[PDB]
RNA sequence: AAGCUCGUAUCAGUUUUAUGAGGUAAAGCGAAUGAUUAGAGGUUCCGGGGUCGAAAUGACCUUGACCUAUUCUCAAACUUUAAAUAUGUAAGAAGUCCUUGUUACUUAAUUGAACGUGGACAUUUGAAUGAAGAGCUUUUAGUGGGCCAUUUUUGGUAAGC
RNA sequence: GAGAACAGAAAUCUCCAGUAGAACAAAAGGGUAAAAGCCCCCUUGAUUUUGAUUUUCAGUGUGAAUACAAACCAUGAAAGU
RNA sequence: GGUUGCGGCCAUAUCUACCAGAAAGCACCGUUUCCCGUCCGAUCAACUGUAGUUAAGCUGGUAAGAGCCUGACCGAGUAGUGUAGUGGGUGACCAUACGCGAAACUCAGGUGCUGCAAUCU
C-alpha cells in the first residue's frame, strides 16, 4: 500500500515561510577543499 | 517552562465551559440531544446516558433542566452479581445486562412494563420495539453516547441492543453491531447473539486453557476459583436476563456508618484554609527570613 | 518519587529525507520498509523550493514509526554505528534525543544494489508510564511537572544503559 | 456610490460580547416560549439564521406562533405618521422572556392574595401602586453628633 | 541651554508630538470647490489648555537658566504658554519630600533613564532580590 | 369638505415604577491592534564587523535583531471600560383563579398546546397628570426651489461658502 | 523555542508552548476551536408544490433573506441536520 | 464531607510553582483470541480486574504569586453631559443656576457556587 502523512496546517499559498529569507547566514559555511 | 505567559495573555482569556475544560462534555452533540421541538414545550427529550468506566458501566435515562439534568432511572454493571453475574463486569455482555435492566427498570416504574415486554426470545436480530397499536407509544429514548468513538462492535452500542431489547423504544440502526459486513451491508445475527452471551469471551477461554494453561489461569483466575466452565457462560447470561426481567427494581446498597457519618470523618483530611490575619503574619515572618543579600 | 514514573522510550521514528519524488523515494522506502517490518509513511514538500528542486506536494521524505521491543533494538543497532558516543547537544529540552547516520548498512542489513545506500535519522522520545493521560479523547490532561521527561533525567538515563558517552558542554 | 446592505452598520451591534464569545450556553434552548408571551430581541451573531434586521434590536413583542426552532413576535413598527405591524421569524438564540413582564405577574398574584387576605377580614386594600411621596417630620438627635461645620476650601495648584 | 549653561546640565524633553496630518486644497478654467479633499500638508501636535509642552529638568540651581530657556521657544507658539516650576522631583511623581522619604528607605531602584518602585505587591524572592536595600538591617 | 358609528372611553410629542437595547462623549495604551520618545537589563549556543595566540565552530567588546521590566506621546475608519441626552416593552375584564369539554395537533401518558362550558372575585379593576370627547369612512386642493437661529457636525485657509 | 546524516536562512522528522496572533474564493466588517478551520467517508436540500414573513418600501415591483406546511431524498448509531 | 456519572451558571472556576491526599471511586496500569482502527494496539477497538501504582491525571493546601471576581466619601462630584440666561471673555474658552454623572488611579476583601442519581471509614 501507499500511505501519505497528512499535513494539519491551514495554510494553502505555496510560500515559503517569514523562516525562510535569504539574510541570516554564513560568509562561512563548510566549503569543501 | 520560560514560556511564561504575559498578563495580557492571561487577561483576555476565555475559559471555556467547565466541563469542557475538564474533558467530559461535548457541548456540540448536546445541543442537538437535549433541545425539543419549541412547539412540544415542556415534553422532555430523554437520553439514554451510557458511560464506560476501567471497573464499571454506567446507564442513566437523564433529561435536562435549566437547574441541572435530571436523571429518571439509573442502572449499573455493579448491579449485576445480584442477577447472578459476577464476572467480565465491562465486557460485551456486560452492557447487553445492563441496558436491559435500565430498560426494564424505568418503564416498570412507569407502568408501561406490563405491555412492552421487548423480545424475552433473544438471537440477535435487527429489530424495534413496535408500538402496541390502539394504545400507549413505547417509552422513547436517544443514545447519548458521550465521548465514545462511533465504531462498529463497540461495548456501548451493546447497552442499546440490550436496551431495544428491553422495550424501551430506541431509535438505531444494524451498521455498529458485532457482526455487520461492510461488504455484505448485512448483519449476521448470529454473532451478534454470541456477544449478547459472551459467546467471545467463552471461546477465547477455551483457546487460552488449551494453548497457555498459565496465562489462562491469570486472565480468567477468577473463572477457576468459581469453578465457572468457559461452556457454561451463556447460562449466566441467560438466567441473568431471566432474574433482571423477574426483578428490575432497584436495591440500594445497605451502607454501614450514617450519610452525615461518613462526612465527619471523611476529609477530616480536608487541609483547612488560612485566615488573612494569620497569612499576613506568615508572610512578615517570611520577609525577616530572607531578608539579608543572599 | 521512584516507583511507576520509571522512564521508557515511547517511540523511534526513522526518517529518510530523500528530497525528490521517484524511484529514489520508493527505494528508500523499501529501506524503511525492511528495517521496521512495518509500511512507511511517505511525507509531501510544505511549498516549492527552487535550489533544492521541490514543487509544493511532491513526495520527498519518508519515515516509519516504532515502538516498544523492535524500537529498543533498532536503537541498539544506531547506536553501535555512533559507537556508543552522542554530543551534549542530541538531547533536547523536553526528554527526547536523536542521531543520524550514513548508510543504512552500517546497521545489519545486506547491500543489494537494485536498492543502494541511503543514511538516516534516528529521533527516540522519551515518556514515561501515564502519558496517555495526554493522548486519550476523554479528560485529555496534561503531566504533572514533577513527572515528565527533562534533558537533565533522560541523559543519565542513555549513560546508565547502553554505558554510551554524551560529549562537548 | 452609497451602501445600504442588510447588516449594515451593525459593527458593534451584532458583535459577541467580550469574553463571551463560541458556544451559546444550554440554557437558551431550554427555555419555553408560549403564544402570547413578551420578549424582548437581542440578535446573538453567531447564530445567523434567523436573525432579527438590525432594527429589531432592542425591541420587545409579543409571540403569535411557535414553530419548530423559532418564534413569530408580533412588532409594532412606526413608518411615516402610523404605527405598523411587522411579522418577524426570530430562532431562539435571539429572544429572551421579559423579566418586567414577570414581575407583572407576580404582582397579579401579589394582588390577588393581598385581597383575599384583606377580603377574608373584609377590610380594604388598596392594591394599586403610589408613586413616592414627600417625607414626613422628623425629630435627628445631636447627641453624638455636634455638627461639624464645614467651609469653602482655597485655590491650590500643584503639578 | 547648551551654551550658556554646558550640554550635561539638563535634560530638555518634548511632551507632545506631532501626530494629526493637516491638508490643502492648492488650487492648482481653475477646478472649482469640486473634489476638495486634501492632500497631507504637515503635522501638527493637537494640545490642550493645560496640557504641558515642554518639560526641563536640570540642577536646582540652574532654574533661571533653564526658566530663560523655555521663555524664548515660547516666541515660537502660537497662543499663550506658562512657564509653571513644578513642586515634585524630577520627571517622577512625588512632590520632592516624599521623592527622598522613598530614597532614604530604598525603595527607588536606579532603572535607566527613568527610575523603578518597590510595591508591596509580587513575589517575595523578587522584591527581596530587586530591593535589597529596602530589606536590609543597614540603617 | 362631507359626514358616519358611538359616548366614557380609549386615548397622550408628559412623568413615575418595573424591565430591555446601544458603543457616542469621556477614558485607556507599564490592556489587545496600529502608532510613538528614551534610556536599562538580558540573550546570539543562531545577522554582522573587528581586536587579541593569522590562532578560534574561544573570550572582553561596540553594532544591530529579538526578549524582559520601565518610560514620553497618540486613533473618524483602535479598545477592556464606558456616561449624559435620546430609545423598546409593561403597569390586568381581551384580567385572575377553580372545575373539566373539544381536537385529526402533541405526549410514554388524560401529557400538553390551542379554544371553550360551569363556578368565583366588580369600593383603589391593580402608578402619575391630562382628555377642550372617542372611533371611523370617503373624496379633493395647494405643495413637491426653501431659508434662518442655538447646539451636534462633514468639506474648505476661509466665506453673508 | 529545544532537538535529528547529507541539509545551508529555507526540504523531512520529534517534542514543548500556543484564545486563535491562522484558515474560511473575493472588499471590509461580524462570526467560528472536540469548529464554521485542516484530513477523510457518504452524498445532490443547488430538488418538488404553492402560500406567509424581514430588508429597501408606496408598506408596489425587484434582488436577497427568514420561519413553517405538503412531498421526495442525503447523511449519521442517533438526537438531529 | 470525599468520589463518580449527567449537568447549570461558565476564571471567586483560569495560569505558574510547590507540598499534601485516609476510604471508596476515578485513574494510570495487564493483555491482543474475538468485533474494530492504525506507518505505529500510541490513539481508536475488544479481553482481564487479573500482575502492578498514587508516579502522573484528579483533589485540596501553600504564595507581600500572574489573571479573574466584589467593594469603597481612593481618585471624583473630577471628565463628559441634559436644561437656563440680553452670564464673563477679543476669542479659544469659562463660571453660575436646575439635574445626571464616568473611566484610569488607590486601597480593601475574595479565589468556584450549585441541581439530579449512584456510592464511600
Ligand atoms: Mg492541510
Ligand atoms: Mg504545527
Ligand atoms: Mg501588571
Ligand atoms: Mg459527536
Ligand atoms: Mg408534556
Ligand atoms: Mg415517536
Ligand atoms: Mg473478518
Ligand atoms: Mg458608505
Ligand atoms: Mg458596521
Ligand atoms: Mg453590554
Ligand atoms: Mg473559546
Ligand atoms: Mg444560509
Ligand atoms: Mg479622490
Ligand atoms: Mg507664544
Ligand atoms: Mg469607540
Ligand atoms: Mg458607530
Ligand atoms: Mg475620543
Ligand atoms: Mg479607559
Ligand atoms: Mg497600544
Ligand atoms: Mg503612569
Ligand atoms: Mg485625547
Ligand atoms: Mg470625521
Ligand atoms: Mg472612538
Ligand atoms: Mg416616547
Ligand atoms: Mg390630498
Ligand atoms: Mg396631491
Ligand atoms: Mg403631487
Ligand atoms: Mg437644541
Ligand atoms: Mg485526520
Ligand atoms: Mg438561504
Ligand atoms: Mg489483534
Ligand atoms: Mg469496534
Ligand atoms: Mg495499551
Ligand atoms: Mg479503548
Ligand atoms: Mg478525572
Ligand atoms: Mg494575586
Ligand atoms: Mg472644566
Ligand atoms: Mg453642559
Ligand atoms: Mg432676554
Ligand atoms: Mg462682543
Ligand atoms: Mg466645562
Amino acid at each position: 500500500k501507499e500511505i501519505v502523512k497528512s499535513n494539519t496546517s491551514s495554510k494553502k499559498a505555496d510560500v515559503p515561510p517569514p523562516s525562510a529569507d535569504p539574510s541570516k547566514a554564513r560568509k562561512n559555511r563548510p566549503r569543501p577543499s | 517552562q520560560k514560556d511564561a505567559k504575559s498578563s495580557a495573555y492571561s487577561s483576555r482569556f476565555q475559559t471555556p465551559f467547565r466541563r469542557r475544560r475538564e474533558g467530559k462534555t461535548d457541548y456540540y452533540q448536546r445541543k442537538r440531544l437535549v433541545t425539543q421541538h419549541k412547539a412540544k414545550y415542556n415534553t422532555p427529550k430523554y437520553r439514554l446516558v451510557v458511560r464506560f468506566t476501567n471497573k464499571d458501566i454506567i446507564c442513566q435515562i437523564i433529561s435536562s433542566t435549566i437547574t441541572g439534568d435530571v436523571v429518571l432511572a439509573a442502572a449499573y454493571s455493579h448491579e449485576l452479581p445480584r442477577y447472578g453475574i459476577t464476572h467480565g463486569l465491562t465486557n460485551w455482555a456486560a452492557a447487553y445486562a445492563t441496558g436491559l435492566l435500565i430498560a426494564r427498570r424505568t418503564l416498570q416504574k412507569l407502568g408501561l412494563d406490563e405491555t412492552y415486554k421487548g423480545v424475552e426470545e433473544v438471537e440477535g436480530e435487527y429489530e424495534l420495539t413496535e408500538a402496541v397499536e390502539d394504545g400507549p407509544r413505547p417509552f422513547k429514548v436517544f443514545l447519548d453516547i458521550g465521548l465514545q468513538r462511533t465504531t462498529t462492535g463497540a461495548r456501548v452500542f451493546g447497552a442499546l441492543k440490550g436496551a431495544s431489547d428491553g422495550g424501551l423504544y430506541v431509535p438505531h440502526s444494524e451498521n455498529r453491531f458485532p457482526g455487520w459486513d461492510f461488504e455484505t451491508e448485512e448483519i449476521d445475527p448470529e454473532l451478534l447473539r454470541s456477544y449478547i452471551f459472551g459467546g467471545h469471551v467463552s471461546q477465547y477461554m477455551e483457546e487460552l486453557a488449551d494453548d497457555d494453561e498459565e496465562r489462562f489461569s491469570e486472565l480468567f483466575k477468577g473463572y477457576l476459583a468459581d469453578d465457572i466452565d468457559a461452556d457454561s457462560l451463556e447460562d449466566i447470561y441467560t438466567s441473568a436476563h431471566e432474574a433482571i426481567r423477574a426483578d428490575p427494581a432497584f436495591k440500594p446498597t445497605e451502607k454501614k456508618f450514617t450519610k452525615e457519618q461518613y462526612a465527619a470523618e471523611s476529609k477530616k483530611y480536608r487541609q483547612t484554609k488560612l485566615s488573612k490575619e494569620e497569612r499576613a503574619a506568615r508572610v512578615a515572618a517570611k520577609i525577616a527570613a530572607l531578608a539579608g543579600q543572599q | 518519587q521512584n516507583p511507576m514514573r520509571d522512564l521508557k522510550i515511547e517511540k523511534l521514528v526513522l526518517n529518510i529525507s530523500v528530497g525528490e519524488s521517484g524511484d529514489r523515494l520508493t527505494r528508500a522506502s523499501k529501506v524503511l520498509e525492511q528495517l521496521s517490518g512495518q509500511t512507511p509513511v511517505q511525507s509531501k514538500a510544505r511549498y516549492t523550493v527552487r535550489t533544492f528542486g521541490i514543487r509544493r506536494n511532491e513526495k520527498i521524505a519518508v519515515h516509519v514509526t516504532v515502538r516498544g521491543p523492535k524500537a529498543e533494538e533498532i536503537l541498539e543497532r544506531g547506536l553501535k554505528v555512533k559507537e556508543y558516543q552522542l554530543r551534549d547537544r542530541n538531547f533536547s529540552a523536553t526528554g527526547n534525543f536523536g542521531f543520524g547516520i550514513d548508510e543504512h548498512i552500517d546497521l545489519g542489513i545486506k547491500y543489494d544494489p537494485s536498492i543502494g545506500i541511503f543514511g538516516m535519522d534516528f529521533y527516540v522520545v522519551m515518556n514515561r508510564p501515564g502519558a496517555r493521560v495526554t493522548r486519550r479523547k476523554r479528560c485529555k490532561g496534561t503531566v504533572g511537572n514533577s513527572h515528565k521527561t527533562t534533558k537533565e533525567d533522560t541523559v543519565s538515563w542513555f549513560k546508565q544503559k547502553y554505558d554510551a558517552d554524551v560529549l562537548d558542554k | 456610490g452609497k451602501s445600504h446592505g442588510y447588516r449594515s452598520r451593525t459593527r458593534y451591534m451584532f458583535q459577541r460580547d467580550f469574553r463571551k464569545h463560541g458556544a451559546v450556553h444550554l440554557s437558551t434552548y431550554l427555555k419555553v416560549y408560549k403564544v402570547g408571551d413578551i420578549v424582548d430581541i437581542k440578535a446573538n451573531g453567531s447564530i445567523q439564521k434567523g436573525m432579527p434586521h438590525k432594527f429589531y434590536q432592542g425591541k420587545t413583542g409579543v409571540v403569535y406562533n411557535v414553530t419548530k426552532s423559532s418564534v413569530g413576535v408580533i412588532i409594532n413598527k412606526m413608518v411615516g405618521n402610523r404605527y405598523l405591524e411587522k411579522r418577524l421569524n426570530l430562532r431562539v438564540e435571539h429572544i429572551k422572556h421579559s423579566k418586567c413582564r414577570q414581575e407583572f405577574l407576580e404582582r397579579v398574584k401579589a394582588n390577588a392574595a393581598k385581597r383575599a387576605e384583606a377580603k377574608a377580614q373584609g377590610v380594604a386594600v388598596q392594591l394599586k401602586r403610589q408613586p413616592a411621596q414627600p417625607r414626613e417630620s422628623r425629630i435627628v438627635s445631636t447627641e453624638g453628633n455636634v455638627p461639624q461645620t464645614l467651609a469653602p476650601v482655597p485655590y491650590e495648584t500643584f503639578i | 541651554m547648551t551654551t550658556v549653561s554646558g550640554r550635561d546640565a539638563f535634560h530638555l524633553r518634548v511632551r507632545v508630538h506631532p501626530f494629526h496630518v493637516l491638508r490643502i486644497n492648492k488650487m492648482l478654467l481653475q477646478q472649482g470647490m469640486r473634489g476638495a479633499w486634501g492632500k497631507p500638508h504637515g503635522l501638527a501636535a493637537r494640545v490642550d489648555i493645560g496640557q504641558i509642552i515642554f518639560s526641563v529638568r536640570t540642577k536646582d540651581s540652574n532654574k533661571d537658566v533653564v526658566v530663560e530657556g523655555l521663555r524664548r521657544a515660547r516666541y515660537k507658539f502660537p497662543g499663550q504658554q506658562k512657564i509653571i516650576l513644578s513642586k515634585k522631583w524630577g520627571f517622577t511623581n512625588l512632590d520632592r519630600p516624599e521623592y527622598l522619604k522613598k530614597r532614604e528607605a530604598g525603595e527607588v531602584k536606579d532603572d535607566g533613564a527613568f527610575v523603578k518602585f518597590l510595591s508591596k505587591k509580587g513575589s517575595l524572592e523578587n522584591n527581596i532580590r530587586e530591593f535589597p536595600e529596602y530589606f536590609a538591617a543597614q540603617a
